[PDB]
């Protein structure tokens, strides 16, 4: 009960588990979005992640 | 989490209502089953932390350290015999139950949403550790060691309470999320300087930094193996955990006001690696190794890079395991020969033959073995601090040279060259000792395989 | 600085200088026969004033001899491969297990080697047999309160072994 | 690396390389016969003899032990202590 | 299988070896024995495995998400609004790092295919690399450790205000 | 293609099974060395064929999978490449190490801890292979420190003997100085090119390349025993013999320069870096050739020879010719493996003496090993035109015909003369002298193992240099148009060196006994560098750690300033407060002045 | 016939050319006699407590214990802060610290000025 | 059990007390107990010894600890950790010390000086430039795909 049911079972349990901190989801999401961005002509990773139409900067 | 707390409560009267020569197996088996159920925690994913029972939540700043505590408990529970087997039944049961209550306040500390609850469970972590080291220290300055210990840790950590209360009634609550999602940047007047200096000075005491570090090595070398391991690994890495939490506030001033601690930390790192190059008393070298690593951790937290935080939490976990193990090897050598000095017990390659394998393995994990977690932590700290400034790498590499040098000195002086042939009491090594070597150096190599579990929440 | 005598005499000192100079001339000089020539030249230089007894002129010559030795000594002296500094210098100190041990074995592995352990049992009985009376009385009767030397006298008195012999008789083979 | 050593073989070799050196006589040269007292040759050539045994058997003997050989039997005693020459 | 329009494989080129040798040919005997000893039985075991796959089947899905609106559409404090907004932003940040990883994998593959001639036939991929990383460097870089989303938006205001005063001084 | 990748991965993985064999042992296999020798032989004969595919056509590939900790914008996986250097480098080292397995069966037969020895030596081999196949630079750092620590264990194999762990300590310290240089290089690669992956760093053109390339310079001089950091090498020779042969013939000693050859398209540029390359190389070359004379041990002479050959490789990287430097690696590896193995065979045959004196007459004492030793010493300096010809002679040609430094070419020339003269000295004193060695002689070489090993390594040292050098893929542009006295200069210098050392020998026949004149002493006392540095750099740091660190900064001043100051202040306030004599008029006068000083001076009624 | 071999802090003066081993006085040989008496008595009690068959633990060497208590924790009594002690303390502690403080302020101010120029080579400088 | 009075508090004054005490307690000659003296650096009342001590002490005396060079009863030199064989070899060097470091520094300075003189004065054989035809290997350098093809060609001689 320190090795044969603890160590090896913990090794299997951390061997596979979900996408830890959402990894393979992010792989497949990135693949879909880059296929989309290079298909539909748009620039991949446009700057200005928030639209500057939704800003009211202070002026002089 | 409350399903991880409440059987640690119910594990406490186990030792009480078990008869003699039967307590040992019960405590071992049941705390190991708690360790399985502990490793079942790891559900953490993606967007949020997992937050429940409103006081409780788990990051990946808290999941690996919590599993480290709930796995280092039964290892220690096994580790601390042969020096109190001949003591009485009452003090035996009291020792074991005191360790269990120490674990309970540790887990309460690591799953603390509210920082006042964190501070209460912080000094609750303090109070049994003194009773452990002072009652079973088995030396003669342990009294002064405990006294220095409590006054340093309290008087450093005392005004932190006042600053947190000031935060509590100038902003609102102290949920860590509502500390986040609401934190206004605070400007650089002098009161903000004192508040930052109060919180950072409390945890500078706890780590320690260089200027407040003689707190530790007396308390390490004059302690039993249980108090020494829990003290070193869990307490210093708890101080680092708490600093990683509280640094989310007071961002836009700590750039201006966090210079001189970097200089004190790096020069103390070099001086600490140099002072552990030439001492006797084998037990003390691992304490100064711990001070070297924690100075590097403090550099890693004062810079604010995700590379730095991932390297910080990896360095914490790896050095907790390494220094705890090497403390256990030091205790095994001292129980072979009742000396505590170094140069008396030379030899020990011939006799205790496969003890040499575990000295080799522990000392190379201290060396930064080239796939080890220690190397991963130190490497990303060096990368992030080079991005901080292009000149700091001399002190880092000189630390690396001297760290390798004292590690090798410890290897080839204590355990190399000649048995002193006037000794004739050292036995062959028991199975318990090799069992503890195995219980230390399986999780470090398994984490060396797949380490992306234990890196920081800035992943 | 030596066990029996409190100090080395001057004839002894001249002799050690002779052996050192001769050894370094071995190390200096290859082909071994021109070595033999130069060694007899050196022995002639010590034959030049061998028969003089002016002790103060003798130690004057000894000081100048130490100067002329240090002027032309050899950097790496040819030292033998068991000497201090040598190529081995307790090479197999690896394989030199002490003999107080070997008895912390297991009785199965002890029963694998019967006769050596039976004879070891009678050795250990020989040790404990004549340890107390003869050895301790010869060491607390014949020495002075201040011992003033280190050579211990043998057991010429009646019977058993000369005193304090365990870790000196029972040293290993130096090549196992 | 297998040199075999024994008592009487090395007694033969020590006695042989004392016989080969010239300025002693081969007539009265016993196994246990002295160096200074009976052969009459002095201290200096005695230490040249000690040099010959060192140059033959492959290990230096110290100057603390160089005072006290004085006959070939005691030489065979000390060398048999060095290489542990018994079965 | 993998999407080839996003992992662009360039047109294959393979010349036929034409001896002009009479040793002859160690590699032909080599690859004949290699096919007959390695490629056949592994394929037999793999086809057995794929029939065991085709006994009964599963499915797994892509965990699709909605679009919660905005962080500029939350108020002063409003923690229940900002929670949705900032977990949306953090999912964008994860997938955006993975976009940078995909561009870097493309650059590695371009470098290895063209071998010893680096400086031709990798121009477009290096150009789109500097474009995406100029976006990343300008957008998400120097915000340190405790990104929530709000420090990114303060950077956003700061940068576009800098370019506003730049085009005013150069207007 | 399946075949190339599958065979290179099984040549990796067939160097995994004997570690699994001792881990599943729980016995005493008396044939575990035979097991390791035959799995090494199988690994070489399966590894030579994909190199044959490489030179037949190419198909020059990288494999990579199993990513781990892909944390921020990078990723890192098990990733390793087979190209020119990583392809033709491996079978040379496998052949050398198989020979060393044979010779360590024989030389290390009579030790009852032999299984641990072969475990460590195989683990060392695997680590050096993982160094020389990897392209992801983190895996290079893995292989770097791994062969460093296996160097530690195999130097300190003979426990006991303060020489051995002293040597281990200096070796691992200089490997950490290589480590600090290498992590500076890794730092600049991360924080200016987003990764440490060699294809991408080749893909960009970094301009301000002073700092990382200087870090790589420090890595080379810390790993491959070069000047300022070289003299750990004879101390390293004070360990076992096949340990030293493997550790300082091919493996663990080319990893200082193998990295710089790995960075060849980035060292094509930045002329300042190549200037420091060639100046360091000339300095090492002449200084170790000068130190190599006047030395009375075999292994220290042979290690000085390999240090000067690595100096030639540093000069060969200083000039823009990396591929001939790789050729120098290969022939150098076969060369000194054969030489060390033969010499250590002679040492074990003649009673652990190992020194030049008392080792005199050995020709016709069976001449297999004397043939072996003189074939080694004629392959040194490149007799025309043999395996030793190609490397050194194309190096001095391409160095002589380039925009060099006008001190460096002269230094390489003079050190070629010096390597000729100490190789002539090792011939004359070892094999061709009148016999000085002690009697009771046990000259024995009726061994099938050692004649197999020496046999097959002189086979590899007569033909295989031409087998390599013939069909290299030509990856440079040869000069080939030399004037007179610039292609003849190689043979000219070697012949005049041979005549110079021969007349040195003939005057050494004579009887004169001349006193030493301090250049003798400077060539014999290691240049005074190891003595002075190893006597001072300990004593300064530890005198600045006895007073400074231990006795003065931490203990005495930190305990005075925080515990003593506060504790004495509170104790003195106690002794002034509680020291009240028990009288009553005093306490009521305190009450009275408290009342009056609260009314009229520090007011409370307002 | 030699430059008479000056010693140093490291190059130790060997026992040949002392020349103090020539003008032997009375108290020199008396000191060597008493020194041999000391070594004789210490080896006598050592060999007595070294050959005992009843001996279980270590031989319990008092001088190593004494030196350990000397070097470890008997540093601080005695100690008075003198001119030498305090001056060397304030040099070895504060000096290099304030030196590294100045060099880090130098490099950080250079870096902040260069990136406030706008022309830092951040062509891609992602992992900060 | 061990007596507190075999430890070493206080300094060396006066001349009866501590001198007789340190002789009886350190097993040394009375006058050859030399304290440091009271430099104020701590250091107790522990003796001063001639500090070299380890590659001295001739190996043929055959004491107890065969490599530490000890005798079981000895004042146990204060900097002994800095002196065990494998650490600092204070053997007498065969020449001098000043003359050692003079020759070393002279040779290092000479080679670096001639390196500098070589650096200002290169070699070159009578050689032209490597003629690259396509505008000095343009469109195979770093780039400019169609921006500025700048005409530079080589001429036959
Ligand atoms: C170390 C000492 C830390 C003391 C606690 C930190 C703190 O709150 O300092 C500010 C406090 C006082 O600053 P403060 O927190 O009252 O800030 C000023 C805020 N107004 C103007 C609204 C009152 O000072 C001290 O604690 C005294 C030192
Ligand atoms: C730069 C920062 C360097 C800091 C170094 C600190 C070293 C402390 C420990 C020193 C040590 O372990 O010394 C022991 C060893 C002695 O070796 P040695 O005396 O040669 O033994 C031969 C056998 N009689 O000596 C050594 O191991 C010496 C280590 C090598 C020298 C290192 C520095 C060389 C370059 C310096 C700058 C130029
Ligand atoms: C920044 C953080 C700095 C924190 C520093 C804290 C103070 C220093 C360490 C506290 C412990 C000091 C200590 O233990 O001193 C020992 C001394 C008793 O020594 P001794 O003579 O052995 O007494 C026998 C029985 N008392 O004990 C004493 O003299 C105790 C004196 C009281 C100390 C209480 C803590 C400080 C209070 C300051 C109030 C303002």
């Amino acid at each position: 009960f320190g090795f044969s049911i603890v160590l090896v079972l913990g090794s299997t349990f951390v061997a596979y588990l979900p996408d830890y901190r959402m990894q393979e989801w992010a792989r497949r999401e990135a693949e879909r979005l880059v296929k989309y961005r290079e298909a539909h002509g748009l620039p991949l990773m446009e700057s200005n992640c928030f639209d500057p139409s939704k800003i009211q900067l202070p002026e002089d | 989490m409350l399903k991880y707390i409440i059987p640690t409560m119910m594990l406490m009267p186990l030792t009480w209502l078990s008869k003699n020569s039967m307590i040992w197996i019960n405590t071992t088996l049941h705390s190991l089953l708690i360790s399985l159920t502990s490793l079942l925690l790891l559900n953490q994913f993606g967007d949020n932390s997992l937050n429940f029972s409103l006081t409780f939540f788990s990051d990946s700043l808290s999941t690996p350290l919590l599993i480290l505590t709930m796995w280092l408990l039964p290892l220690m529970l096994m580790a601390s015999q042969h020096h109190l087997s001949k003591e009485n039944l009452a003090r035996k049961k009291l020792f074991i139950s005191m360790l269990i209550l120490l674990q309970l306040f540790l887990i309460m500390t690591f799953t603390a949403t509210e920082l006042i609850f964190f501070y209460i469970m912080f000094e609750a972590t303090l109070v049994p550790t003194l009773i452990i080291i002072t009652r079973w220290g088995n030396q003669t300055e342990r009294l002064n060691a405990g006294l220095y210990f409590l006054f340093y840790t309290l008087a450093g950590s005392l005004p932190l309470l006042v600053a947190l209360i000031y935060i509590q009634n100038t902003m609102g609550s102290l949920n860590f999320l509502i500390l986040q999602y609401w934190v206004q940047p605070m400007p650089n007047s002098w009161s903000n300087t004192f508040m930052w200096l109060a919180c950072m000075m409390a945890f500078m005491v706890k780590m320690p930094l260089y200027g407040l570090h003689l707190w530790l090595p007396k308390a390490h070398v004059e302690a039993p193996i249980a108090g020494s391991m829990v003290l070193a690994a869990i307490l210093l890495k708890l101080g680092g955990y708490g600093m990683m939490r509280i640094t989310l506030l007071l961002n836009p001033i700590t750039d201006f006001m966090a210079y001189p601690f970097i200089m004190l930390s790096l020069w103390g790192m070099i001086m600490t690696s140099s002072i552990c190059l030439r001492q006797t008393d084998l037990k003390s070298l691992i304490a100064y190794s711990s001070v070297s690593h924690m100075a590097l951790v403090i550099v890693a937290i004062l810079i604010q890079t995700p590379w730095s935080y991932m390297g910080a939490t990896a360095l914490m976990i790896a050095h907790g395991l390494t220094s705890s193990m090497l403390f256990c090897l030091a205790n095994s050598n001292y129980e072979r020969v009742h000396s505590r000095t170094m140069i008396l017990a030379r030899g020990l390659q011939t006799l205790l033959p496969l003890m040499a394998a575990w000295w080799l393995l522990a000392s190379l994990t201290n060396l930064a073995l080239p796939p080890s977690i220690n190397l991963i932590g130190e490497l990303f700290v060096v990368m992030s601090t080079f991005s901080w400034s292009n000149i700091t790498i001399i002190l880092m590499g000189l630390n690396m040279v001297i760290t390798a040098l004292y590690s090798l000195y410890m290897l080839i002086t204590t355990q190399r060259g000649k048995h002193t042939h006037h000794i004739n009491n050292i036995l062959p090594s028991f199975t318990r000792e090799n069992a503890l070597m195995s219980l230390h150096m399986l999780p470090l190599l398994l984490l060396s395989l797949n380490p992306k579990i234990i890196l920081g929440p800035l992943y | 600085f030596l066990p029996s005598a409190a100090y080395l005499t001057h004839q002894q000192k001249v002799l050690q200088l002779y052996k050192r100079a001769l050894r370094h001339l071995e190390s200096r000089c290859v082909h071994r026969d021109k070595y033999r020539y130069f060694a007899c030249l050196l022995r002639a230089r010590f034959d030049e004033h061998k028969n003089e007894k002016d002790m103060v002129k003798a130690t004057q010559l000894l000081r100048e001899a130490e100067k002329e030795f240090w002027h032309g000594q050899h950097p790496q002296p040819y030292i033998f491969p068991e000497s201090p500094g040598g190529t081995s210098y307790e090479r197999y100190e690896c394989y030199k297990v002490p003999e107080w041990c070997l008895d912390d074995w297991h009785p199965s592995e002890k029963a694998m080697y019967p006769d050596y352990f039976a004879k070891r049992e009678q050795w250990k009985k020989l040790r404990r047999e004549s340890w107390e009376r003869e050895v301790k009385q010869l060491q607390e009767e014949t020495p002075v309160g201040g011992p003033r030397t280190e050579a211990l006298p043998p057991a010429r008195k009646q019977g058993d072994l000369p005193p304090l012999w365990w870790h000196i008789v029972t040293r290993p083979r130096e090549r196992p | 690396d297998a040199p075999p050593l024994t008592l009487e073989g090395i007694k033969d070799r020590v006695l042989y390389v004392l016989k080969l050196y010239d300025k002693i006589d081969p007539e009265k040269l016993s196994v246990n016969s002295h160096f200074m007292k009976d052969l009459g040759l002095d201290s200096l050539d005695q230490v040249e003899i000690i040099m010959a045994m060192e140059d033959e058997f492959g290990f230096e003997i110290p100057d603390i032990d160089a005072e006290k050989l004085m006959c070939p039997q005691e030489i065979v005693d000390y060398i048999a202590d060095k290489k542990d020459v018994y079965e | 299988s993998w999407d080839k329009d996003v992992y662009p494989e360039p047109p294959r080129r393979t010349p036929a070896p034409s001896p002009q040798t009479s040793l002859p040919n160690p590699i032909t005997y080599l690859t004949k024995a290699f096919d007959l000893l390695v490629d056949r039985p592994v394929t037999l075991v793999r086809e057995f495995i794929e029939r065991q796959h085709a006994k009964n089947k599963y499915y797994y899905y892509h965990r699709e998400f909605r679009r919660v609106p905005d962080i500029t559409e939350c108020h002063e404090k409003d923690v229940l609004c900002m929670f949705e907004a900032e977990m949306q932003w953090k999912r964008d940040y994860k997938v955006d790092q993975e976009i940078v990883n995909i561009i870097q994998e493309r650059l590695k593959a371009c470098q290895q295919r063209e071998g010893e001639s680096h400086r031709q036939n990798c121009a477009k991929e290096l150009q789109q690399f500097t474009q995406v990383v100029k976006a990343y460097q300008d957008r998400y870089h120097d915000l340190g450790a405790h990104y929530s989303a709000r420090k990114c938006l303060a950077k956003q205001k700061q940068r576009m205000l800098a370019e506003r005063k730049a085009t005013k001084e150069a207007a | 293609m399946n075949l190339f990748s599958s065979l290179t991965l099984v040549t990796l993985i067939l160097l995994t099974m004997p570690i699994a064999a001792i881990n599943f042992n729980t016995h005493k296999f008396t044939n575990y060395p035979l097991y390791v020798k035959t799995t090494i032989s199988c690994a070489f004969i399966t590894s030579m064929i994909p190199t044959m595919m490489f030179i037949h056509t190419g198909q020059e590939m990288i494999i990579s999978n199993w990513h781990w900790l892909t944390i921020q914008t990078l990723k890192l996986s098990l990733s390793f490449k087979m190209d020119f250097f990583s392809m033709m480098f491996v079978p040379v080292a496998l052949f050398v190490t198989w020979s060393i397995m044979e010779f360590s069966m024989w030389y290390m037969h009579s030790d009852p801890n032999i299984n641990q020895f072969f475990k460590y030596l195989l683990l060392f081999l695997i680590t050096m292979l993982i160094l020389v196949t990897a392209n992801n630079l983190f895996q290079l750092f893995i292989g770097w420190e791994g062969v460093g620590i296996m160097s530690f264990l195999l130097i300190g194999w003979w426990y006991g003997r303060t020489d051995a762990n002293t040597a281990a300590l200096q070796a691992i310290l200089y490997n950490r100085i290589g480590d600090i240089g290498f992590i500076l290089a890794m730092a600049w690669f991360l924080i200016n090119l987003n990764t440490w992956d060699l294809q991408q760093i080749f893909m960009l053109n970094p301009n301000d390349s002073n700092l990382p390339l200087m870090g790589l310079i420090l890595a080379a001089t810390g790993k491959s025993a070069q000047f300022g950091l070289h003299p750990w090498l004879p101390s390293a020779m004070e360990g076992p013999t096949p340990v030293s042969a493997l550790l300082h013939s091919s493996t663990m000693v080319v990893a200082g320069i193998f990295l710089l050859i790995r960075f060849y398209p980035l060292t094509e540029n930045n002329k300042f870096g190549q200037s420091i390359m060639l100046c360091l190389g000339a300095m090492t070359t002449l200084f170790t050739a000068m130190c190599a004379l006047t030395q009375n041990d075999i292994k220290k002479i042979i290690a000085f020879s390999t240090s000067s050959q690595l100096g030639l490789m540093m000069v060969t990287i200083g000039i823009n010719q990396p591929h001939l430097a790789f050729l120098h690696i290969c022939t150098h590896a076969f060369f000194k493996a054969m030489l060390f193995m033969c010499s250590g065979s002679i040492i074990h045959s003649l009673n652990d003496e190992q020194d030049i004196r008392k080792m005199g007459g050995l020709f016709k004492a069976m001449p297999f090993t004397t043939t072996a030793l003189i074939i080694g010493s004629l392959a040194l300096t490149g007799m025309p035109f043999l395996t030793g010809f190609y490397s050194k002679d194309l190096i001095i040609e391409s160095a002589n015909t380039s925009y060099t430094n006008a001190w460096a070419l002269l230094m390489t020339l003079v050190a070629t003369s010096f390597t000729a003269i100490y190789s002539t000295r090792i011939i004359f004193f070892a094999l061709l002298g009148q016999p000085r060695f002690p009697t009771l002689i046990n000259i024995n070489e009726n061994n099938p193992f050692l004649i197999n090993s020496i046999k097959r390594l002189l086979i590899g040292s007569l033909f295989a240099g031409f087998i390599i050098s013939n069909n290299i893929p030509p990856m440079t542009i040869p000069q080939m148009t030399m004037p007179h006295y610039l292609k003849m200069t190689a043979l000219t210098v070697t012949i005049l060196g041979f005549i110079l050392a021969l007349e040195i020998s003939n005057t050494t026949h004579y009887l004169k006994f001349n006193y030493p004149s301090n250049t003798f002493k400077f060539s014999n006392l290691l240049g005074y560098y190891p003595t002075i540095m190893h006597r001072l750099t300990p004593y300064m740091n530890l005198t600045m750690s006895q007073k400074s660190a231990s006795s003065l900064l931490d203990l005495i001043w930190l305990e005075t300033i925080l515990p003593k100051t506060i504790s004495l202040a509170q104790m003195k306030m106690s002794t002034t407060i509680t020291s009240q004599k028990g009288l009553i008029k005093l306490y009521f006068l305190s009450f009275l002045i408290t009342i009056l000083i609260s009314t009229t001076l520090l007011n409370f009624h307002e | 016939s030699f430059p008479k071999y000056e010693p140093s802090r490291l190059a130790s003066l060997p026992t040949t050319l002392d020349p103090a081993e020539y003008d032997i006085s009375s108290e020199t040989r008396k000191a060597q006699a008493e020194r041999l008496a000391i070594r004789s008595r210490l080896k006598r009690e050592y060999q007595l407590q070294y050959n005992d068959p009843s001996r279980r633990g270590v031989v319990e060497d008092p001088a190593l214990i004494r030196w350990t208590c000397a070097r470890s924790a008997n540093v601080y009594p005695n100690f008075r802060p003198n001119t030498k002690t305090s001056l060397l303390g304030a040099l070895f502690g504060i000096g290099p610290l304030i030196f590294w403080y100045y060099v880090f302020k130098t490099d950080r101010d250079r870096k902040e000025k260069l990136i406030q120029e706008g022309k830092l080579d951040r062509t891609f400088n992602i992992s900060y | 059990s061990h007596i507190t009075k075999d430890m070493l508090p206080g300094p060396y004054p006066k001349t009866p007390e501590e001198r007789a005490a340190a002789a009886k307690k350190y097993n040394m000659r009375v006058e050859d107990y030399e304290p440091y003296p009271d430099d104020g650096m701590g250091y107790g009342d522990y003796p001063k010894l001639p500090d070299r001590s380890q590659q001295e002490r001739d190996p043929w005396y055959d004491w107890d600890h065969p490599d530490l060079r000890l005798n079981w009863g000895e004042p146990m030199h204060w900097d002994l950790d800095m002196y065990i064989r494998n650490r600092v070899d204070t053997s007498p060097t065969p020449v001098n010390w000043n003359l050692m470091c003079k020759h070393l520094f002279g040779f290092v300075a000479f080679m670096l000086f001639m390196f500098w003189v070589g650096e200002t004065y290169p070699t070159y054989q009578p050689v032209g430039p490597k003629q690259y035809p396509y505008n000095n290997l343009y469109l195979e350098r770093g780039g400019d795909p169609n921006k500025e093809p700048e005409p530079v060609v080589h001429y036959e001689i």
